[PDB]
RNA sequence: UACCGAAGCAGAAGUAAUGUUACCGCAAUAGUAAUUGAACUUAGUACGAGAGGAACAGUUCAUUCGGAUAAUUGGUUUUUGCGGCUGUCUCAGGCAGCCGCGAAGCUACCAUCCGCUGGAUUAUGGCUGAACCCUCUAAGUCAGAUCCAUGCUAGAAGCGGUGAU
RNA sequence: UGUACAACGGGGUAUUGUAAGCGCUGAGAUUAAGCCUUUGUUGUCUGAUUUGU
């Protein structure tokens, strides 16, 4: 269930990765083991899309969404948006949101049933079809959510790890107590 | 690429041209040449300046989701672009003739 | 200071016994610079697939015709020109190159040699057989068709190009057949091919290697300056022409960087003198958009078709 | 010259260096720190002992006395974890400080094994450390009861006695008991290919180009979905503009 | 800083005017270099009780310096350019004046493109093999950086071919 | 003694923001003093003077 990987020796894996129940986003790179680990566990059940946002290496902060649809920041290039639309299945929607700060995931976290952040709130609710009430310090899914009180006590829970309804990923700095906490909060066992 | 419209004069901004300093305030700065950038810096009111479309369009001098990009969809754009360009050119010519 | 307006090729690539007879170098006239944007498909780069922006020079390359062939004997004191042979004809601008007072001079160009070529050819065939049995390194004599390039120079620059094929018998046979023929620019270079540039600066001569040809310009068809993405009916020439240059109406070559020498200066190209193994050379340079805005001044438009769009209409 | 002393350390270690090495000798060595006559005097003014101890500590295990610690009777340390111990049955084979690290309940634990100098070293390593003292043997009365007789003077270590232990289940049980008792007491070389990795209504145009610019303007603005109806409406508008008299 | 050897060195991490003119050419010769560091995979793998973490190979960058460029950003402007404005009197805002914008230019690490590949050798690693069984040395002999070649700049106020009488 | 050379003509290409005057008027104006081209008009083409198997 759980997975452990290093993004070019980096400890924060959630920054360059994003996971949902219908699609996955991973930053482009030359590490065969990094992508191989994701592919082996996820197989071909969902598309593991090699993509970037506005040409930036980080994608977890920029991208936030659920299985119903994906929200892209304003600064995303049109070519990247078209590539994401092609890679995402027809059943998954994509909507652009006008925001001053391109880091959507810094303040926005959501799952297949609930979301968090009124123009943007209602847009998120409509696109994701979920209720809307700390994105950098929060993580949410259908198996519950985890917030600040991973990666040897890193306080940025929303950047060091990413997890979906059936697969969890954490950095190599994660310790056994942190893995147990992640398993318990997300009721993997 | 993304060809923006210069907000000071509603002019095209082709790739590689113009200046856009990324200020911490996070604002778009779209311009076609140093003239428009300095005019904006000088705070020359585009809505009341004769040589900018922002004022001309009103003074009477002149009139969120992606697309899958299928072969059929683009095929329609080929004729649509020409039709829209012809309509706009004819409307502008009629407006100029009326102004004369 | 340089010896002349044109530069001399000091070396040539190693010969290939198996490859067919082909030219090794080409020359043209500088035509300023232009901006271009392309997708950086270089692997292992933090800007993979990003729209990298950089400047690319433009060089006018009018068709070059073969006017003669020269063999050289490998003597213990260097290569010696065994025999030069011209082919039955010299162009008006070719003859002009041999006169400092062409207008005043009687223009008494090749007359007996031209009459000699009218003979049964035995002498010419005798020299060809001589070259076949004798020296096995051959260089071709060519000139630039300046009559097509819109330049006030009006003088053709003679240059020598070494053949890289094997079986020098095949070399002389090719010369015997391709005499006084015209060689297109695309026949010597192709897109993504790495070449070096040699020219004279604004006055010393210098050589720069590892320069990739971004685009090979076939000046016969329209939209030569438009990439597969832009694909607009636009020539590389911007509105109003070129800065201190006439116009582009023939084959042209686009090279990464800036070749030495000001505009209208003649430059030469060569195939890097060796097979570069760098991945940069191997990768193909896909093109996205080429700048065509008027360089003279500050052009807010690309072509006159879209120029009126900003103004809508004008008096 | 002083750099040598900087790298030399100076409560268990004080006695440990007195059995694996000589404490007094070590301290004495550490504390014994035109120009022809001066050069000769300096040249005239035991050093190999310092280098030997430095080399010995360069690979010796590093442990804190305050950290949790715990025939074939000597094979327990080899079997418990990835540690190597000499198979020789004679007791004096344990001169070196053998340590084996392992994790119990997400907490680090390690086992340690070890008059002649070796006996003094073992006694100091048992008394000075917080490690518990254990007695393991395979299944004579005086030999077996020797440990029990000497138990009182080190009974503070929370002694535990388990006797048959080559079976792995016994080792696992011993480790589980001791751990709880301690607290209780190839690479990127080519461009990435995205073809066939994305979904589309059909594979006819899978090798898409997306020029994104046409007639000097971006396609993204004109790329509306199935707008043939819009084109027909625009044609009707053009007809109404031409025949109504706007451009008669 | 590069290559080797010792070292409980587990891993991490000693060597250095010419028959004229014109065109196309060869090259004895003189000079010669890229430079310093960083990131990615094998890389969480060999190693190791654990802290710790490789490498031959293949990739991506950055600082300084060298050869060039102004497609465009800036330092910038005798285009004293367009428009405005104040003395000067009979709209010219004149001119020895100021302002907003300003092509063109010299020019920048203040920006852009590029900046080497084949051999003989010191030490060293080895084979065959005597003085004297052995031995890399005595005769032979493979690998290997300082040197020579490749490329680049100029061409003896040296040389070859070609056209005109 | 001919789409060869130069000056004019138009066009395109840069600075401009609406000169003076009565919406004309992104017009005109510098218009190349370090821009280009072309479709029309005009003139150009003769001396001094040195060398050669
Ligand atoms: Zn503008």
């Amino acid at each position: 269930m759980a997975t452990r990987t290093q993004f070019e020796n980096s400890n924060e894996i959630g920054v360059f990765s994003k996971l949902t129940n219908t699609y996955c986003l991973v930053a482009v790179g030359g590490s065969e083991n990094f992508y191989s680990a994701f592919e082996a566990e996820l197989g071909d059940a969902i598309p593991i899309v090699h993509t970037t946002i506005a040409g930036t290496r980080i994608i977890g902060r920029m991208t936030a969404g659920n299985r119903r649809g994906l929200l892209v920041p304003t600064q995303t290039t049109d070519q990247e948006l078209q590539h994401l639309r092609n890679s995402l299945p027809d059943s998954v929607k994509i909507q652009r949101v006008e925001e001053r700060l391109s880091a959507l995931g810094n303040v926005i976290c959501c799952n297949d049933y609930v979301a968090l952040v009124r123009e943007t709130e209602e847009l998120i609710s409509d696109v994701l079809g979920v209720e809307v009430f700390v994105g950098s310090y929060c993580s949410l899914s259908n198996q519950g959510g985890l917030v600040h009180p991973v990666n040897r006590g890193s306080s940025v829970v929303g950047a060091g790890m990413v997890v979906n309804d059936y697969l969890a990923v954490t950095g190599l700095d994660t310790t056994a107590p942190e893995l147990s906490v992640i398993e318990s909060i997300f009721r993997l066992q | 690429m993304r060809i923006y419209q210069c907000h000071f004069c509603s002019s095209p901004c082709y790739p590689g041209h113009g200046i856009m300093f990324v200020r911490n305030d996070a604002k778009e700065f779209r311009f076609c040449r140093s003239k428009c950038h300095k005019a904006f810096k000088q705070r020359r009111n585009p809505r009341k300046l004769k040589w900018t479309k922002a004022f001309r369009k009103a003074a009477g001098k002149e009139l969120n989701v992606p697309v899958r990009y299928n072969r059929e969809l683009v095929a329609t754009t080929l004729k649509a672009m020409a039709r829209i360009e012809e309509i706009r050119q004819k409307r502008e010519r009629a407006f100029y003739k009326n102004r004369m | 200071r340089a010896a002349s307006i044109r530069a001399r090729v000091k070396a040539f690539p190693k010969d290939d016994r198996s490859k067919p007879v082909a030219l090794t170098s080409f020359l043209g006239y500088k035509a300023g610079m232009t901006t271009i944007v392309r997708d950086l498909d270089r692997p292992g780069s933090k800007f993979h697939k990003r729209e990298v922006v950089e400047a690319v020079t433009v060089v006018d390359t009018p068709p070059v015709v073969v006017v003669g062939v020269v063999g050289y004997v490998e003597t213990p004191r260097g290569l010696r020109s065994l025999t030069t042979v011209w082919a039955e004809h010299l162009s008006d601008e070719v003859k002009r190159r041999f006169y400092k007072n062409w207008y005043k001079s009687k223009k008494k160009a090749f007359t007996k040699y031209s009459a000699k070529y009218a003979q049964d050819g035995a002498g010419i065939e005798r020299e060809l057989a001589r070259i076949k049995k004798y020296a096995s390194v051959v260089r071709v004599l060519v000139h630039t068709q300046i009559r097509k390039t819109p330049l006030a120079q009006k003088k053709a620059h003679l240059a020598e190009i070494q053949l890289n094929g094997g079986s020098i018998s095949e070399k002389v046979d090719w010369a015997r057949e391709h005499f006084e023929k015209t060689v297109a620019v695309d026949s010597v270079f192709e897109q993504n091919e790495m070449i070096d540039a040699i020219a004279v600066t604004k006055y010393h001569s210098r050589t720069s290697i590892n320069h990739k040809i971004y685009r090979v310009g076939k000046g016969d068809d329209e939209a030569n300056g438009a990439t597969s993405f832009d694909r607009t009916k636009k020539t590389i020439t911007p509105m109003g022409g070129f800065v201190h240059y006439g116009e582009i109406k023939n084959d042209f070559i686009m090279v990464k960087g800036c070749i030495p020498g000001n505009r209208k200066r003649i430059v030469t190209l060569r195939k890097s003198l060796y097979t570069n193994t760098s991945r940069k050379a191997l990768e193909e340079v896909s093109l996205k958009w080429i700048d065509t805005a008027s360089k003279f001044g500050k052009g807010r438009f690309q072509t006159p078709a879209e120029k009126h769009a900003f103004m809508g209409t004008l008096k | 010259f002083e750099d040598i002393l900087k790298g030399f350390p100076n409560p268990f270690h004080r006695d440990l260096m007195d059995t694996l090495y000589e404490k007094n000798h070590y301290k004495i060595s550490l504390a014994a720190i035109l120009k022809r006559a001066a050069l000769g005097r300096m040249a005239t003014i035991p050093l190999a002992y310092l280098e030997q101890v430095r080399q010995h500590i360069g690979r010796l295990p590093s442990i804190d006395p305050n950290t949790r610690t715990l025939v074939g009777k000597s094979s327990f340390l080899r079997c418990i974890t990835k540690s190597d111990v000499d198979v020789q049955p004679y007791a004096f084979t344990t001169k070196s400080l053998y340590v084996g690290h392992f994790d119990y309940k997400y907490l680090r634990f390690q086992a340690i094994d070890t008059m002649n100098n070796i006996e003094m070293q073992s006694i100091y390593a048992i008394a000075h450390l917080r490690s518990c003292v254990l007695y393991f043997m395979d299944l004579i009365e005086a030999q077996v009861k020797l440990f029990h007789s000497i138990k009182p003077l080190f009974a503070n270590k929370s002694v535990m006695v388990v006797i048959n232990c080559q079976l792995e289940e016994n080792v696992m049980e011993v480790r589980n008991k001791a751990c709880e008792k301690l607290l209780a007491s190839g690479a990127g070389v080519f461009n990435v290919n995205l073809k066939d990795k994305y979904l589309l209504e059909d594979d006819e145009w899978k090798n898409d180009i997306m020029p994104e610019i046409l007639d000097g303007k971006n396609v993204y603005d004109f790329l509306d979905p199935e707008i043939a109806a819009k084109l027909q409406a625009l044609e009707e508008e053009e007809e109404k503009l031409e025949n109504e008299g706007f451009y008669n």
